[PDB]
């Protein structure tokens, strides 16, 4: 429309262009309405590409625009539902300059690059500032940081050097109903699986460098613990092998030439069930009762489906010794399987050893693990606890019993 | 094996040789197309007034 | 200074002022540089508009660091440190404990259904003649049980 | 920093005044007083590592508890006998809590396709529903594999490099028997358009080069032992 | 070897790396006109053979450009900004206050976790009732008794 400063605005073109765009987002921004002429905007941007004098500057300025509006965005909510847009235009993110599109699959982005050298930092700001509240997330929260982690997680390729973590063991992994309803066999219970957990699983590195007392300690922490769990696994494999044997029974010697077959028990559903259709109309009708109630803005506020919560012990308990809700028992075998595999080739390999030493040196050249001490009693005392609880136990109770957990820790440890 | 013709056709039509490396190739394109030719090959020399013939003895 | 928001309006302030003078000192500069007496004036007016420009950035700067500092300290507040006052713990436990009581339940209805399921013996009889085989998984029980269970 | 005039001098005096010497690495250019070559070396590594790292956490014992979780959830998946009318709420548990620990999502498309593999024979059906309502699946660039010009444009780049990468491991003892599971789990993804052909096919262990000199020797043993012959010792030495 | 110290001295410069483009770039503005107003002042002029901007009142006017557009670029910047705070802020006060009042959703809670104890009173029910008829059938097919 202008069109009339044609020697005034002459000297700087694309700036103007620029600064009169950002300011009808931040006018507009400041719905339904607004995010309609924001994304009408930020999609004209890309494609009066080929008009500007340098056509590379299109990068630096698109992104530009992109980050104003996801500053602008009211509440989560509407950070959803803006989202699905910069979903569907990734392929544009990532030709930082040029003018052609890029083949799928390939990336040209830098995390030092004159594009992200700002934005990748301005963005792990406000993951990190998500993150710290940690008392007062709405599930809306945890779904934003997830869409904000996997898109940037597909923007830069596999191999950057700022795509894969370098060897940081992550703290602050408890579990516990954020500082709400945190308060015998009860109590003992409790303790010890809180120190385990604690001294164990929360760092591996310490618990594998100790001075002989703390091994000790939580070996003769830990025993008791796994004795009590894998008999309440075996009370529940019984009867589940129990109920099978005798109906196999039943049926064979209720038949001329049956000779049922004893070694398959894979679990199957009832036939008075697998053909009726008003119980699966019930459960149906169930399901979209409670999932109606999860998905409604009054209850936000929910924790996560299989928390376990070592605040609160006495929930602890009826937790883990059930003998019918068995998940809880395969999280705690898959933790201690899980440390236990690096805490073993940790001490055996010794060539990961280095890269640990090298990683924990560099970012604090003042520590305290020795890396080096591992006279023999203690390296011997480390290995052994390990090779007996990962090995002579828990595979070789799960490899008569149930041989498809043991299929899973399996091939998940190597 | 799970019925996908096309690349294993696309790409043996270019290194015919592959096929001396094993021969479980050609028996598994025979049992494609084989399913494939058999409701051709009943429709004629009728064995299909023949089939009500295939049961087991009672005890 | 005391908020990140306060610390921030006194920034947008500090800026304004200095925009005045750059603007000024622009035009005094066109007027010395324009293809004397009015140029002469002008000479004297941009020392006079210089012992200001200096003083006004200066201030920009103070303010840019502290702003800074004061968002970096807002940003150690943590979660827990906001939820320290809230009125009523009680509710708040009650409602937790309950979510736990019913992923709990859930959990073992489930396994309940399939994994732990117990069904019937599978006695057979077949009417027809004809059926010289039978599967042994289509057995089902008869209409008249069906009704019943 | 402020003034027109200034020098070196300004660091030589910034250099002797040890009170301020912290606010003046705060804020100004203190670039030459930390001049002991350790410190910068620090100083680049740790602006690198705080500032542009992602802070996730993609190795199973790193993030012990989260992973836990998840793959516990994903055998109640195929153990649930109305499993395939509550996908959408599974996807939504899967998204709640990748988010709450900060899983990566290369790791935990790695982790769904293992313990999936493991139970494919009678799970497909729901595996494949799941994968197909999650935001792990390519909607607008779908490989097609059954039309000879499009064997190798399309796909999800990222299940490719995982899937040729575990499909290159026969080395150790324990996946020598999971290997034809993992491949007939492949196998299923790799005719509803989920990973094109040849982006799997460029990239497995053998190479191309290897394979034409197995086959050039197994050509010539063949004619070799065909035309000559060979004499099976029945009574000889 | 680097002392305590040393090391707490990088960790501060590192935790306040700012990279704000739009704040540069007005100061610099602000800058390329003090060097040149400055020197005017001393009267050493000359025609840029330094680089001290160039007198020639042929860029002075794209010299006017650059302080109208980094100007209000840096504006709208600040700007923004401030809006994300007071947003930001306000959403977090928001969950706050439905943290306060929950009580009136412990009703439909309580009544789904009640409501699911009954689904499953019947379904173990049921499994005792199999348990029974299969027995019944196990007498029956043993031998003759009734």
């Amino acid at each position: 429309e202008p069109l009339e400063k044609n020697i005034s605005a002459i000297h700087d073109r694309d700036s103007l262009i620029d600064i009169i765009l950002k300011r009808f987002i931040i006018d507009s921004m400041t719905l339904e309405k607004g995010l309609l002429n924001s994304c009408i905007g930020l999609d004209f941007v890309y494609n009066s590409r080929f008009n500007r004098s340098n056509p590379a500057s299109w990068g630096n300025t698109f992104f530009e625009l992109f980050s104003t509006i996801i500053d602008l965005l009211n509440s989560p909510s509407t950070f959803l539902k803006f989202w699905p847009y910069a979903e569907s235009r990734i392929e544009w993110f990532k030709m930082n300059t040029s003018v052609e599109p890029v083949s799928l699959g390939e990336s040209n982005l830098i995390s030092y690059k004159q594009p992200l050298y700002e934005k990748l930092r301005h963005w792990n700001d406000i993951l990190a500032k998500l993150e710290n509240n940690d008392i007062l997330n709405t599930v809306k929260h945890y779904n934003m940081k997830y869409k904000l982690e996997n898109f940037l997680s597909e923007l830069l390729p596999i191999n950057e050097e700022s795509n894969f973590n370098r060897s940081a063991s992550i703290s602050a992994l408890q579990e516990s109903d954020n500082e709400w309803n945190r308060s015998s066999s009860d109590v003992i219970f409790a303790a010890d699986y809180n120190f385990v957990f604690y001294h164990l699983i929360i760092c591996p590195i310490e618990f594998a460098f100790s001075d002989l007392e703390y091994k000790n300690d939580v070996d003769r922490s830990l025993s008791p613990l796994l004795d009590a769990i894998l008999e309440i696994e075996e009370n529940f494999y019984s009867k589940i092998k129990m109920n099978n044997r005798t109906r196999y029974s039943l049926e064979e010697a209720l038949n001329t030439e049956y000779y049922a077959n004893y070694d398959v028990m894979t679990p199957k559903l009832p036939v008075y069930m697998k053909h009726s259709n008003a119980m699966k109309m019930d459960r149906n009708e169930f399901w979209a009762n409670l999932q109606n109630i999860k998905e409604s803005d009054d209850y936000t506020l929910r924790p996560t489906i299989m928390d376990i919560s070592l605040s609160n012990t006495t929930c602890l308990y009826k937790q883990l010794t059930q003998e019918d809700d068995d998940y809880y028992r395969k999280q705690f075998i898959l933790q201690l399987c899980f440390t236990t595999n690096l805490i073993r080739n940790l001490i055996s390999s010794d060539e990961t050893r280095n890269f640990y030493k090298s990683c924990y040196l560099r970012e604090n050249p003042l520590s305290d693990i020795d890396f080096e001490n591992l006279d023999e009693v203690n390296k011997k005392r480390g290995l052994n606890l390990c090779s007996y609880i990962c090995d002579n136990r828990v595979l070789k109770f799960y490899k008569i019993k149930d041989p498809d957990f043991y299929r899973v820790i399996r091939k998940l440890m190597s | 094996i799970h019925g996908c013709v096309i690349p294993v056709i696309h790409v043996l039509k270019q290194y015919p040789k592959v096929l001396y490396v094993s021969e479980s190739l050609s028996r598994y394109l025979g049992r494609v197309f084989e399913y494939l030719l058999n409701p051709l090959y009943t429709s004629m020399t009728s064995s299909g007034e023949s089939k009500d013939m295939a049961t087991a003895l009672m005890i | 200074g005391r908020t990140y928001f306060e610390s921030l309006c006194e920034e947008e302030q500090s800026l304004q002022e200095s925009q005045t003078h750059l603007l000024n000192i622009l035009d005094i500069l066109s007027v010395l540089a324009d293809p004397d007496d009015l140029l002469t004036e002008s000479l004297k007016k941009l020392p006079d508009l210089h012992r200001e420009l200096i003083n006004s950035s200066i201030r920009l700067r103070y303010d840019k660091y502290q702003t800074r500092e004061a968002q970096l300290l807002e940003d150690t507040k943590t979660g827990r440190d906001v939820a320290a006052g809230v009125q009523n713990p009680k509710s708040i436990s009650e409602y937790y404990s309950t979510f736990e009581h019913l992923n709990r339940d859930t959990l073992r209805y489930i396994n309940l259904l399939k994994r732990l399921s117990v069904d019937l013996a599978k006695q057979v009889e077949v009417s027809d003649p004809s059926v010289t085989v039978y599967e042994m998984d289509k057995w089902v029980p008869s209409e008249k049980l069906q009704g019943i269970l | 920093t402020v003034p027109n005039i200034n020098d070196l001098t300004t660091i030589s005096l910034c250099k002797l005044i040890p009170s301020l010497h912290e606010e003046l690495f705060k804020f100004s250019w203190i670039s030459s007083k930390l001049l002991n070559k350790e410190q910068t070396t620090l100083l680049r590594h740790l602006l690198k590592k705080s500032k542009y790292e992602l802070k996730k956490y993609n190795l199973l014992v790193e993030n012990s508890v989260g992973y836990g979780q998840l793959v516990a959830l994903l055998i109640l998946a195929y153990y649930d006998p109305d499993n395939f009318s509550k996908v959408s709420a599974y996807l939504k548990e899967i998204y709640h809590i990748m988010g709450k620990y900060s899983l990566d999502s290369i790791r935990t498309l790695d982790v769904i396709l293992n313990v999936s593999s493991q139970f494919i024979t009678e799970g497909y059906k729901f595996f494949i529903a799941l994968l197909r309502k999650s935001d792990s699946w390519p909607s607008s660039h779908v490989a097609n594999n059954s039309n000879y010009s499009s064997l190798n444009e399309g796909g999800n780049m990222i299940a490719a490099n995982i899937i040729s990468f575990n499909l290159s491991q026969y080395n150790e003892e324990v996946d020598k028997e999971n290997y034809e599971r993992y491949m007939d789990m492949c196998c299923i993804l790799l005719k509803n358009g989920f990973v094109n052909f040849y982006s799997i096919w460029d990239n497995v262990k053998p190479e191309m080069e290897f394979l034409q000199e197995y086959i050039q020797n197994l050509e010539t043993e063949l004619e070799e032992e065909s035309t000559k012959g060979v004499e099976n010792p029945l009574a000889m030495a | 070897p680097l002392s305590q110290k040393q090391i707490d001295q990088v960790r501060t410069k590192v935790h306040y790396s700012e990279v704000d483009t739009p704040f540069n770039k007005y100061l610099d503005i602000l800058g390329k006109v003090t060097k040149l107003t400055g020197s005017i002042i001393n009267g050493t002029l000359s025609n840029d053979d330094s680089k001290i901007e160039k007198l020639t009142e042929q860029n002075i006017s794209q010299l006017k450009e650059s302080a109208h557009l980094r100007f209000l670029d840096l504006q709208s910047s600040i700007d923004t900004k401030k809006v994300a705070d007071e947003n930001w802020e306000t959403c977090q006060q928001e969950t706050l206050a439905k943290l306060e009042n929950l009580k009136d959703k412990l009703p439909d809670i309580k009544s789904i976790h009640s409501k699911l104890l009954l689904r499953i009173g019947k379904l173990q029910g049921l499994y005792d009732s199999v348990q029974v008829i299969n027995r019944e059938v196990e007498g029956l097919s043993e031998g003759r008794t009734s």
